[PDB]
């Protein structure tokens, strides 16, 4: 959008700032239609300097790196993709119980 | 602007350059221009040689018209044998330019101008046509009707430029009428060209600018004289603006400017057209700014501290 | 069937380059400015570029419609724009494609107002969006005949707005290795007028910063080193000739500024405290953060690109800094470890379009046969609406 | 449909309402005007035109504009900026959902219909419209079915011989004498008292003068003679500026342009004369009639003894063994609205519309063919 | 405007007063999370049912409402297509400001021009006593808006016609 | 890939309007038939001059469902055109002596006649809305934003 | 919201303060005043030139003169010094923070006007500033919209007639006698 967090101190007031306002989609599809037609997930910061920033749909797509890491350039699989590896790569009889 | 240029800037900006520049340099750039028509530059034999080249699809249409010996005298010794892919060529080496500073702005502006020099031989054999019909008039009264239709007749000139434009001029002993077959495609520009032609129509009328040459214009049919000529569809969705160009109208002193003027009207109507266009994107959002207004009701009073400037109030207290 | 040649658009920070593809120099290159008023109606009484330079004091007050590379107002564009296709370029829309180019980072919503605007206020046949680097590596290769191209790189983009590096490997960007530092030649601009302000001139315009660039600035290894230098060395002391409207030969005596402005891009923390990290070294923080594979390729092809480096020593300044560092951490990881290594060597590139290298690199892409299939025909956004091109495509992925 | 739109866009006021109604619910002066300062000031709601009695009040930083010119409109943007007032800000009803009714006045130029039929149609999408005279109105309005009828308004001055159901096209006589040329002379022969009016506001303060003061004598080589000495006859007015003026002989003199039009350097018959030629130039048999009904109509005959002069001129001029009558109702104001709204609220008026199905087929030339 | 719409008008002035008792609800199939219900539809048990008001066939208005957030769609006379391009290009002009309005849609629903949403959080805060008033005020001025561009339109090509044609 | 193809929609059924809403005892062929009654009678008291007790008796009974549709559709037809058929200024008395509940049927009817004008006259639904909004008050649009779907 | 420094300078006192205070918190004399005596006097670290407040109470041995004179600016090195003193040791806000907001009275020499927002922008680096004028801002603070305003400073008296937001340009009358005039005579 514009907003420059060069600084050491604003590393953790985003820190913060994804504390207090990003959230994990349930629906990408939907949450992409929300953002897409409704300005309803705009959410105002204001920073501890006292400057407010406006925020759409980085709330949902900040954590999203987490199940989709190629977004961050990571060749490895999403966490619920090697969740389901980890618990595949097991013995037969305990896979209900993992 | 208000009026579209008369002729191509690009050229008219490179040659003035290249003119008053003292070390020449090889260019090798196509330009296209309005109506399809493109001209492509070129230095291949000698960095100081220039070669300018014409593109038009109508331009077998304009050799039968006699348009070469037009082109011959208005360009003098300058006419090279046409370019491969190209009509019209002319080559030109800055070792042979008048030392004079107005004889080279002058050639500079005239071979910029080179559209309307070639598309205006229709224009010049008329208005001959028409000062020999008026010589012949004045002969004799009696005999003007007759030879008035066989000129309606024969003389009938046309010529497509585009493929839903068409020029249909012919003379007479006082007048050279001149058919516009206008049409426009991309279904929103002939929506506003409906409105823009009705506008145009009306203006003759009024007494404020009577001197201008008369307009007449009818969609869904073309004139008596027309509907024979090849080319012209029964009014499919094709306009017919016609313009009667009486004897004051093309003077002596004013030939030139008419017909430049004339030519340019189409291109004109378009680039007005868009014109309107961003008129609208301004005035819309200038006052939907204004519902803005309305609706910034229903915030109850806040109070910020300082957001003093380009920062957070600067200051902790 | 045969169509018509593309239009090259650019719209630059500062300078827009129009033109054709097959062409070899832009036909204009003329500044991003329009002139407007505040018995012609006050919808059409607007001048751009050199026209609007000129008629300055008339009447119009000059506005830039793009800053940092994004357009904040959006009338100022699209007059531009009408002004441009009308004026100078003098093409008929519905009967062209066009190659429009805008820095990458831009929001959606600029591309999808750039896009409705062209195929809505003009409608051309087609519109297609490049990113201003990729041209830039397209133009880096000279003898393009039919197989040295590198295709593989890093292109750093400074310009008049805001400057971009960009690392390219066989052909695809990476886009999690994208950053961009907001300085660039016009911060620089006016940290030379700042220096012009402080020594008291006779003339400070703008006009005379830029010229006082144009022929004077230099870059230099180190400062101290610098400056005391310009102390021992006394013909280092230019007086530049003004003659801004009336006053002739009022020469402007420069000084330290020649050597203190181009450092600003070596060392940012000058122009503001938005950036701190200097060139090469967030250049070795991009190479770095990219796949291992392409780091070779990265490192051994750098192109430079835009109007602002054309600096004296620029590029080898910032290929010496770059091999100091990259021979820093292979030393350190040698004594880590206690062996030898071959190295990896770096080649900063400069050609002879450097100036215009994305308008270059546009129209020699846009000469292909298989670009007219990657363009936005004006039936795709007929039907799929004016959101045709919102998914940002070359940086990050989408969903 | 339950009612249908009529309006009177007169050249000096513009009268507006529904079908059958007996009193205009909108009469504004018909002004466009724009201001002619910067406007230092922040918000105040800058509005770029003014256009009614908005701009008759606020004529103070304006300079207003008529759009139609001696009943021809010359101004076509700021008549569309009139209808479009008159449709939403003050009726206040969608033009797409009313037939509506217009007047123009007889021998204007064709384009003037054509282009106000075509822009009700297109710009405004009206459902059916029709153009009709002033005379026929005053004839419907005044009950009457015979009878020459003077309609001397602000931009002209007509008449037209009507017989019992039947109108003479070739004894029409117009005249283009009219309130804004008497406002003229008005402001020209007050300057020699030392009252100088120039800009916009000041020729609506001598507008409002002429109303409210000027009078047509009964001879005027009498009136000239007894207002030489001065002593019973001046009046005052009072500006808005607080200055009172005086007004003399000048204030029957500026009416007696009506029946002498060379008061204004112009060579014609004055409005008696030119009411005798137009009888003169009926048939024989119906000049016995037409004299027995003289009908005024219009703003400017709403002097005080306009009519009474107006008969013993015209009894002069005709033989004295047929008798001379002039009629004038105390509403003669709005005769012609009174006539357009019986017209439009009449059963065998419906099939004789104009609907945008008849229109679109053939043209804005229809108007011609069907209208008049 | 009005002593022309009456009906219409106060049929969408009371529907929309009656239909905005709204009511903070979270998501009742994500846990943490609050999310406009109308847009969703997940959970039929607390979506009222969609109601339109009418007064013309081309004059519509969808309220769809929920317990939290209320959508309401309108469509408006496009009487010929010079108004229909009008139309289109000013609410989307409308609706691109979406961020300073609180209230609109940047995208509105298929087979209209414009759809309001109103959240929970507008009510909230924004006195919502002149929401409404705000609704119809734009209903009417909209169609004003129409006809006043027209004529702006008819006057520039006009002003346009008249300069080309003068210089001969 | 494997992010769409949903499976919460098969998993977890989610309740369905029959949950909600008192399922209709009555059968399609009887509630027809009553129908099919009711609406000869209510065109004759229209012929007669005497459109409030049609009104009034079409009133007593009112159908719905989603197998009903057609019937429906004939009810609300008559009921249109019973409306439309009766004079303005006897409108506040008939509102003024009425039950709620009765009230409320004859406002969700008449909103459901708004739902379709490309078959309807608009202007007397309207009409008949603003008075009905002005004499009861708001609780009846109330009641109409909590009424059955297939009302 | 976005607080701007109100400086209106004033030919006798210089009234300053941040944008929405009810009434300006910097009031003092525009006074510059060097000393006029030998001073054989050493120590307490004499300063070489005294503004405002310190002026006026040192004014026993002060050579005061105003830098302004009937509106115009004449002594512009002890303006720059009297915008410095105002900006640091009165409101003591860095000028680069907040924009200003000056005033000038009607029909003022354009050179005076140009110098002024040169040396604000070029000095002290201001963000922005704008140049009012006195009889607009007392329509302002009059609560009314039309109107005549007089102004009567210690520099110039001016009047600038105004209707309904429009402000009349050819009827504004200055008058150079004020309040320096009425104490001098
Ligand atoms: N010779 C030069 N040396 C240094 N900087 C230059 C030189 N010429 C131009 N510049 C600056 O660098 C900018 C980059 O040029 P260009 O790429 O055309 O601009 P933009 O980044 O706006 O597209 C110019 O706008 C100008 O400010
Ligand atoms: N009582 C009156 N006395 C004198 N003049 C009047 C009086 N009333 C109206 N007028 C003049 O008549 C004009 C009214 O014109 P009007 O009859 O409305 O024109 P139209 O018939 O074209 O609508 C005004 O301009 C005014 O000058
Ligand atoms: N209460 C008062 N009585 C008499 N004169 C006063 C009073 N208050 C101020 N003055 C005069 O007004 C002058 C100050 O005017 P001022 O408001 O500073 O105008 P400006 O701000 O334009 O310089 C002083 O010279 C003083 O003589
Ligand atoms: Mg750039
Ligand atoms: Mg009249
Ligand atoms: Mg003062």
């Amino acid at each position: 959008k514009g907003y420059a967090f060069n600084r050491t101190a604003d590393f953790e007031t985003v820190r913060e700032m994804k504390e207090k306002l990003c959230y994990v989609s349930y629906d990408l599809e939907l949450d992409h239609k929300l953002s897409e037609e409704t300005t309803v997930l705009m959410r105002n910061y204001t920073l501890p300097d006292g400057r407010v920033i406006k925020v759409g749909s980085e709330r949902y797509e900040c954590p999203e790196c987490l199940f989709q890491p190629h977004l961050v350039g990571s060749e490895q699989p999403g966490l619920s993709e090697f969740i389901f590896d980890t618990i595949q790569a097991a013995d037969v009889d305990i896979r209900k119980y993992l | 602007m208000l009026s579209l240029d008369y002729n191509n800037i690009f050229i008219y900006e490179l040659l003035t350059e290249r003119f008053s520049s003292e070390n020449p340099s090889s260019i090798d750039q196509v330009v296209t221009d309005f109506d399809g028509v493109t001209f492509h530059i070129s230095t291949p034999e000698e960095k100081t040689k220039i070669l300018i080249s014409l593109s038009m699809k109508c331009y077998p249409e304009l050799v039968n018209y006699g348009t070469l010996d037009l082109l011959k005298q208005i360009y003098g010794a300058y006419v090279h044998e046409p370019e491969m892919g190209y009509n019209f060529s002319i080559l030109i080496d800055l070792q042979q330019l008048p030392a004079t500073d107005e004889e080279k702005e002058q050639l500079a502006m005239s071979i910029s101008m080179l559209k309307r020099n070639v598309l205006a031989a229709p224009f010049h054999r008329a208005f001959t046509k028409q000062a020999e019909l008026a010589d012949l008039a004045r002969k004799d009264p009696e005999n003007a009707p007759m030879l008035d239709k066989q000129a309606t007749s024969q003389e009938l000139m046309a010529i497509h430029y585009r493929d839903e434009e068409t020029i249909v001029l012919w003379p007479e002993h006082d007048r050279v009428t001149v058919v516009f077959s206008t049409k426009f495609r991309e279904e929103t520009d002939r929506i506003f060209g409906k409105v823009f032609l009705q506008e145009f129509v009306d203006a003759r009328r009024r007494p404020a600018i009577q001197t201008a040459p008369q307009v007449l214009f009818s969609y869904r049919d073309p004139p008596l004289e027309i509907r024979d000529i090849q080319g012209i569809q029964k009014g499919d969705d094709f306009g017919f603006v016609t313009f009667v160009l009486f004897e004051r109208h093309f003077t002596p002193q004013n030939r030139e400017d008419c017909i430049s003027h004339i030519q340019v009207f189409r291109n004109t109507l378009h680039f007005h057209i868009k014109a309107s266009k961003a008129y609208m994107h301004q005035r819309m959002r200038k006052r939907v700014a204004d519902f803005q207004k309305v609706l910034n009701r229903a915030k109850p009073d806040v109070e910020l501290e300082r957001k003093t400037a380009t920062g957070r109030s600067f200051v902790r207290a | 069937a045969s169509f018509n040649v593309p239009i090259i658009m650019d719209n630059g920070t500062g300078y827009s380059k129009l033109g054709y593809a097959g062409n070899d120099a832009p036909s204009y290159v003329f500044p991003t400015v329009i002139a407007t008023r505040s018995r012609a109606t006050e919808d059409l009484d607007f001048f751009i570029g050199n026209d609007a330079l000129k008629k300055a004091s008339a009447g119009y007050s000059l506005d830039y419609p793009i800053r940092h590379g994004q357009i904040e107002n959006w009338d100022h564009m699209e007059r531009f724009w009408q002004q441009s296709l009308f004026k100078y370029l003098r093409c008929e829309p519905e009967d062209h494609y066009f190659l429009l180019t805008e820095p990458p980072l831009n929001p959606p919503e600029n591309r999808e107002n750039t896009a409705e605007i062209m195929f809505e206020s003009f409608n051309c046949a087609g519109l297609y969006i490049a990113v201003q680097a990729v041209l830039a590596l397209a133009a880096s290769w000279t003898s393009s005949k039919v197989t040295d191209r590198s295709l593989t790189g890093t292109v750093v983009d400074s310009g008049d707005g805001v400057t971009h590096i960009i690392p390219v490997a066989e052909g695809y960007v990476i886009g999690s290795s994208i950053k961009t530092m907001p300085l660039a030649g016009r911060d620089v601009t006016y940290f030379v007028q700042s220096l012009l302000r402080d020594r008291n001139e006779p003339d400070s315009s703008l006009k005379t910063a830029e010229r006082i660039k144009e022929e004077c600035c230099y870059v230099c290894p180190d400062i101290v080193k610098e400056f005391s230098r310009f102390d021992r060395e006394p013909d280092r002391y230019l007086k530049y000739a003004s003659e801004s409207i009336t006053g002739h030969s009022t020469t402007i005596d420069v000084g330290f500024e020649r050597f203190l402005a181009p450092e600003i891009f070596f060392n940012p923390e000058i122009a503001s405290s938005d950036f701190l990290t200097p060139l090469p070294e967030l250049v070795d923080n991009v190479v770095q953060s990219s796949p291992i594979d392409v780091r070779k390729g990265l490192y051994k092809n750098i192109v430079l690109s835009g109007g602002s480096t054309l600096f004296k020593n620029f590029g080898n300044r910032l290929q010496r800094d770059l091999k100091r560092i990259v021979d820093e951490r292979i030393h350190r990881s040698e004594m880590l470890s206690g062996a030898k290594s071959g190295g990896v060597d770096v080649n900063v590139i400069s050609h002879k379009r450097q100036r215009n290298a994305v308008w270059f690199g546009g129209s020699l892409l846009a000469q292909t046969p298989e670009f007219g299939s990657y363009c936005h025909t004006k039936a795709d956004y007929e039907e799929y609406g004016a959101s045709i091109a919102r998914r940002y495509q070359i940086f990050g992925n989408s969903l | 449909e339950t009612t249908a739109l009529v309006c009177d866009n007169g050249s000096g006021l513009v009268k507006a309402g529904f079908a059958g109604d007996d009193a205009p619910r909108a009469v504004f002066p018909s002004i466009v005007g724009r201001p002619r300062h910067q406007g230092v000031m922040v918000g105040m709601g800058q509005k770029d035109s003014y256009v009614g009695d908005e701009a008759q009040s606020k004529r103070g930083i304006l300079t207003l504009k008529y759009p139609i010119e001696h009943g021809i409109i010359t101004n076509w943007d700021d008549m569309e900026k009139i209808w479009h007032h008159t449709f939403y800000n003050e009726l206040r009803v969608a033009p797409e959902e009313h037939p509506t009714l217009l007047t123009e006045a007889p021998l204007n130029p064709k384009a003037n219909r054509e282009k106000m039929t075509q822009i009700m149609f297109e710009t405004f999408n009206v459902p059916a419209m029709y153009v009709a005279i002033q005379a026929v109105l005053s004839l419907y309005a005044s009950g009457r079915t015979t009878g020459i009828v003077l309609d001397s308004g602000d931009g002209v001055t007509h008449n037209v011989p009507i017989y019992e159901g039947y109108a003479l096209p070739h004894a029409i006589m117009r005249l283009d004498l009219a309130g804004r040329d008497l406002t003229d002379y008005l402001m020209k022969i007050l300057t020699e008292r030392g009252y100088s009016f120039v800009t916009t506001a000041e020729r609506e303060i001598v507008r409002d003068i002429k109303e409210k003061l000027c009078y047509v004598a009964l001879d005027f080589e009498n009136e000239m003679a007894t207002a030489a000495s001065s002593s019973s006859l001046e009046k005052s007015y009072e500006l808005p500026d607080g200055q009172v003026i005086t007004i003399g002989n000048e204030r029957f003199r500026c009416p007696e342009t009506l029946f002498q039009p060379s008061f204004i350097g112009m060579e014609s018959a004055g409005i008696h004369e030119t009411t005798y030629n137009s009888i003169m130039k009926c048939d024989i048999d119906i000049r016995k009639d037409l004299y027995a009904n003289n009908v005024m109509s219009g703003g400017t005959t709403m002097y005080p003894g306009i009519a009474d002069r107006m008969q013993k001129e015209i009894t002069a001029l005709a033989p004295s063994t047929m008798k001379i009558k002039i009629i004038a109702p105390p509403e003669r104001k709005y005769s012609v609205w009174i006539g357009g709204s019986i017209l439009a609220s009449l059963s065998t008026f419906q099939q004789m519309w104009i609907t945008k199905q008849e229109y679109d087929e053939a043209g804005p030339s229809i108007v011609h063919r069907k209208c008049f | 405007m009005s002593n022309t719409l009456r009906p219409y008008l106060n049929a969408v002035r009371s529907t929309l007063t009656a239909s905005l008792a709204l009511e903070e609800f979270s998501s009742e199939i994500v846990e943490r999370q609050s999310q406009p219900e109308v847009e969703v539809g997940r959970s039929p048990e607390i979506l009222l049912k969609p109601l339109v008001v009418s007064r013309n066939e081309q004059e519509q208005c969808l309220i769809e409402s929920s317990v939290n957030s209320v959508r309401f769609s309108i469509r408006i006379k496009q009487v010929d297509e010079i108004e229909r391009i009008l139309v289109r290009k000013f609410m989307q002009f409308l609706m691109g400001r979406a961020e300073s309005f609180f209230i609109l849609r940047r995208k509105p629903v298929q087979g209209y021009d414009i759809s309001f949403l109103i959240t929970n959080y507008h009510t909230e805060e924004m006195l919502k006593h002149k929401l409404v008033d705000f609704i119809i005020e734009f209903m009417e001025e909209v169609d004003a808006e129409i006809s006043e561009m027209k004529l702006f339109l008819n006057g520039r090509a006009r002003l346009v016609a008249e300069t080309y044609l003068s210089c001969f | 890939t494997f992010r769409t193809l949903d499976v919460d929609s098969i998993t977890e059924p989610v309740l369905t309007e029959q949950d909600i809403f008192p399922i209709r005892n009555e059968t399609a062929e009887q509630v027809q038939a009553a129908v099919s009654q009711l609406i000869p009678q209510a065109r004759s008291a229209i012929q007669t001059g005497n459109a409030l007790q049609g009104l009034k008796t079409l009133l007593s009974y009112v159908p719905y469902g989603n197998d009903v549709q057609e019937v429906r559709t004939q009810y609300l037809n008559a009921f249109v055109d019973v409306l439309s058929n009766i004079r303005a200024a006897d409108i506040p008395a008939f509102v003024k002596e009425c039950s709620t509940e009765e009230i409320d049927n004859i406002v969700n009817f008449i909103y459901r006649g708004l739902a379709n004008p490309q078959a309807y006259n608009s202007s007397v639904l309207l009409n008949w809305h603003e008075k009905v909004v002005e004499i009861s008050g708001i609780g009846c649009i109330v009641r109409v934003l909590n009424s059955r779907p297939d009302l």
